């Protein structure tokens, strides 16, 4: 099928996640 | 898809949400360059962050000193009358052909690839 | 053997023999920084020699940055509270085993590997 | 023989003249 799709759609978010989740981590990290 | 300067990333390990917002607004495989590692490292020790500053760093595709970027950074300098680690910077991102994120519109604006998000 | 400060390389193109004889004092193969090489040749395009001053560069051992020279230079930065582009060059010589050849003796007196052949 | 040795001392010097030629083209060269 496609469902080819789909799984385009994730992995494409994330990546965008680890992503949000490196950035808010590192937000007033100092 | 997009180079970040130095002071977005200080901005954001300095709870800055506007910077935040700035790096969301590109997709990941950001870069930075080297000076801009080096430059935030300096940061990341003087309030004892070192290693997890680094992780964080590490997410960045960090992009080294080519003689490429060297030979480009000198031309930029003369042409746009750029501090050299601006240029470095600039270089860097022209030769792999990103946008150049930055807070700093006084030396940058004018020049085609830039895009400044935010201000105050 | 040796590495040389940009400060020595800028005077020798400037025409003062203090310079030629702080470079025949050491062996060939001797090595500039990356960013020595960048500042040079910012002097050079300015005084319209950039062709031959390239030419004479060559004949140096060009050491580019590695991460082994970033880490290093973030460290030394601290220490011995030096401007950046100072750690990185003496990052480069210490990492590689060179003594550190320049006219500045305010920032580098008391750092062990660093030798001032002149004043004025 | 050696002569191994004078073979040593050329290359040795130059290498040296070339360096010498190197920087005596480069001084005042601006």
């Amino acid at each position: 099928r496609a469902e080819l799709l789909r799984e385009a759609v994730e992995q494409y978010l994330e990546k965008q996640d680890r992503a949000k989740d490196t950035i808010s981590s590192a937000l007033g990290l100092w | 898809s997009a180079l970040f300067d130095t002071n977005i990333l200080i901005d954001l390990f300095s709870g800055r949400r506007e910077a935040k917002q700035a790096l969301e607004a590109w997709p990941p495989q950001n870069a930075i360059s080297l000076i801009t590692w080096m430059e935030v490292m300096v940061g990341a020790k003087k309030y004892h962050q070192e290693q997890r500053t680094r992780m964080a760093l590490s997410t960045f595709n960090i992009i080294n000193i080519s003689q490429d970027i060297a030979e480009r950074s000198v031309a930029l300098r003369q042409e746009y009358k750029l501090k050299l680690p601006d240029a470095i910077i600039l270089a860097t991102a022209q030769l792999h052909r990103l946008e150049l994120i930055t807070r700093n519109t006084k030396d940058f604006a004018g020049i085609p690839g830039v895009v400044t998000p935010y201000e105050i």
